[PDB]
């Protein structure tokens, strides 16, 4: 009928994220890999037509795809934000986040597990090099940091305005529903409970076995396409022999023919079968990508309202870093704690007026009916000020009788 | 000439993606025009073909207090 | 056969129902704070005037109109059996899938 | 420039959203399909290559995709909340969906 | 094998479609029925409850 | 179409004018369209 809890404390917590953002860029020569060294056989290629052209079309765009893909994820910002030297922001500790002083890499310490934990000229089959390397990219997210620690969301809807941590602490819980003299009483707990969610991730990323498996699985997925390619071009497909050179010098050329054929079919269809998996997974791939990129905006540069987007609890803010092939996301949430059950009214019947809370909620401490706030407990005397009457008492159903003070009445002279 | 070391077979140029040939290297960074690779840009220097390293943005400075 | 084989599902059907009737059990009961932490009770009244402040409606409103509320949705909720059951074409995704 | 329209009543609507989840696992057999069950076939199919092995494992792929699907979508509350034996919430009627 | 081949990529788009839908059907069950949304037409025609 | 009231945007819920649910903001000659009225005080009849 008329119980309800509210949580009388709160644990911050930070929780991982891992999304890849790209790829391998593969560029593929026919000749070399369906018969190379061998002009003859060249000779025959020509007559099927333009599948070359088709294939290297495919190879080229979901190769432009990848740069396509980290310029949109990674290049949010415009201008390369500087942290201050003096590291101090209220008791808040961000030095397992913002780049190593000793520049060794220019890279964070959680960057650096990162790059340490994922590992990262065929025949005929060559790779080509990212066009954004390393450093820009961690470039990038340092002035990510930098912005979104010493502005706020500000930098990133206009111009960046400075505010002190604290104080962009306190919008932030206003922003979920909470009061921001929470936060001027309890920051030293606070920044406390942040250093050790902090430490905490730390840890378990250098233990955990398989938290970047995300990233693993389009290398390996890479890697054994790669070598299935190369593998495929060894069978006989029908033919005596899977050495060009063996059936031209072991059997007449009108008869080689057919088995130069069937060689070519075969060939030519492992590699279309290739190119249409990397499609497959260039597309997968640009999905997640155009993921990361919104995850990036609504959580990093903003405040989001939306449920479990940026993390379980509300959210209050993220941090990104960098991954070989890929984005991660530490975001910072707010979780209630230490709940106490009380009995609620839904309207405070007084002088034959219903009074209804203006941003909060009646509870009663069993004897004592107070106003407080629904995200922590905070009880308060019931007056004028906090309630406002609309109508009778006879049209709500559940209404107690209680007194409401008047701030004014004593004032009778 | 991709992935090939060009000390074997106007100005060269010898990048991470390969080696550059008929374009002059430049220490100004400009915003990429043609990208070649490895963080190198290529431009119509306007007059000659260039090569120069991609500039993220402008340096920003907040004045924390 | 002609090598052509089909695999039972890992969750059955009983599973995601119950998992439904979880998820109808934890948001009657505690409204969204079940899915931000740990679940606290609500009366259903005082969860529907929260909600009709989060659209920009006083809680006054539903205080005063409780009983027309609840037969609106009573209504409507008995409406979609029928819709449901007289149309022929409601679940042609999942039909379209198979 | 000088009128407005605000309303003096309001109807709470129910509407119904239907999403497909997961779709049928299946399984190929390259032997069957192809050569019958034929032994002279077997050893002719087998100097093709390895094309079986990808056929295998990008069947296995989806079939674990679509148990992943399932249970994204349907697994994620932590506990079974159960529902109060008294099914009274305030003049409402879950009995169609509880 | 090519119309084994066919079959298997043609059950490859398929199952790039159906991950997509239930995506969107993972969304929509943390964003409607976890909590309330203030994105118009996401949980239906009207103002969310 | 005689009293002015205030309402809440999407319910019709009138009201009487008074300094609870209104803020003064600068001088009454630069709002376009701006029109005569009175806002009720209610500490005034109380005389505290
Ligand atoms: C607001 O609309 C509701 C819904 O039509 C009205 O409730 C109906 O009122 C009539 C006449 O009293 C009854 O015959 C119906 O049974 C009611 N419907 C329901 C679902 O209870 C209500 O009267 C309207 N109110 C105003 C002020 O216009
Ligand atoms: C249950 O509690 C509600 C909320 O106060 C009240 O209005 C209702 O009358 C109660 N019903 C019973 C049977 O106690
Ligand atoms: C921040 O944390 C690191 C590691 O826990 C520690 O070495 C450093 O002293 C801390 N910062 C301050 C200002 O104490
Ligand atoms: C709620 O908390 C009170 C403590 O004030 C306790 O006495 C009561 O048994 C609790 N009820 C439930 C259902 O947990
Ligand atoms: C709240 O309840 C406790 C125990 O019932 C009581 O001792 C205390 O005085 C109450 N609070 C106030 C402000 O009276
Ligand atoms: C509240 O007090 C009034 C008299 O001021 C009385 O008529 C009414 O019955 C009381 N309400 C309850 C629930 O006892
Ligand atoms: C090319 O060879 C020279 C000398 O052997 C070497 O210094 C240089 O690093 C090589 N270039 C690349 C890209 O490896
Ligand atoms: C660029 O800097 C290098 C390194 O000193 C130098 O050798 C080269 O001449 C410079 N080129 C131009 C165009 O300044
Ligand atoms: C309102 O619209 C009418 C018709 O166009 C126009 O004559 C009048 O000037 C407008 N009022 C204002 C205050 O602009
Ligand atoms: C609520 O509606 C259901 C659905 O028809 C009905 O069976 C049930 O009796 C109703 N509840 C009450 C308390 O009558
Ligand atoms: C409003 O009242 C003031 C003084 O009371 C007067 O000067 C002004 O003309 C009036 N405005 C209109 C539109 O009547």
């Amino acid at each position: 009928n008329n119980s309800i809890a509210i949580p009388t404390n709160f644990t911050i917590s930070v929780t991982t994220e891992i999304l890849p953002v790209s790829m391998t860029k593969t560029s593929v020569d026919c000749t070399m890999y369906i018969c190379g060294d061998s002009t003859e056989c060249s000779n025959l290629l020509l007559q099927y037509g333009s599948f070359c052209t088709q294939l290297k079309r495919a190879l080229t765009g979901i190769a432009v795809e990848q740069d396509k893909n980290t310029q949109e994820v990674f290049a949010q910002v415009k201008q390369i934000y500087k942290t201050p030297p003096i590291k101090y922001f209220g008791g808040f500790n961000f030095s397992q986040i913002l780049p190593d002083p000793s520049k060794p890499s220019k890279r964070s310490f959680i960057e650096d597990l990162l790059f340490n934990k994922v590992t990262l000229k065929f025949k005929g089959l060559t790779v080509l090099p990212p066009l954004l390397t390393d450093e820009m990219i961690a470039q990038y997210t340092s002035a990510l940091l930098a912005g979104t620690i010493t502005s706020g969301w500000t930098f990133g809807a206009g111009a960046a305005l400075q505010i002190p941590f604290a104080m962009q602490m306190a919008y932030r819980f206003n922003g979920i529903g909470v009061t921001q003299n929470v936060l001027y009483e309890n920051q030293k707990l606070i920044a406390n409970q942040f250093n050790s969610a902090i430490g905490k991730i730390q840890d378990s990323l250098s233990s955990t076995a398989s938290a970047l498996g995300k990233l693993q699985d389009v290398v390996n997925h890479n890697a054994q396409a790669l070598n299935t390619l190369v593998k495929q071009l060894s069978s006989k497909f029908g033919a005596i022999s899977s050495v060009l050179n063996d059936i031209f010098s072991r059997l007449d050329p009108p008869e080689a023919e057919v088995q130069i054929d069937r060689l070519i079919t075969g060939r030519l269809q492992s590699l279309q079968t290739y190119v249409t998996q990397q499609l497959i997974r260039a597309a997968e791939i640009r999905a997640s990508a155009n993921l990361a990129a919104t995850k990036m905006s609504e959580c990093v540069l903003g405040q989001s309202k939306r449920v479990d987007f940026c993390g379980k609890g509300y959210h209050l803010m993220s941090f990104p870093q960098s991954a070989p092939h890929g984005v991660v996301f530490l975001h910072v949430t707010y979780v209630p704690a230490q709940e106490k059950n009380f009995t609620t009214a839904p309207a405070i019947c007084h002088d034959g007026k219903a009074h209804f809370p203006r941003e909060g909620v009646f509870v009663s401490n069993g004897t004592h009916w107070f106003v407080t706030q629904r995200n922590f407990y905070e009880p308060q005397i019931i007056t004028t000020d906090n309630t406002f009457v609309s109508g009778n008492c006879d049209v709500v159903i559940g209404i107690v009788n209680n007194t409401v003070y008047d701030p004014l009445q004593p004032e009778l002279d | 000439y991709q992935g090939v070391n060009c000390t074997e077979v106007s100005n060269v140029f010898q990048t991470r993606a390969g080696c550059l040939i008929g374009a002059e290297y430049v220490n100004n960074s400009y915003e990429c025009d043609i990208p070649i690779g490895a963080g190198i840009c290529a431009s119509y220097q306007t007059q000659s073909i260039i090569a120069y390293t991609m500039s993220l943005g402008a340096e920003n400075s907040v004045a924390y207090s």
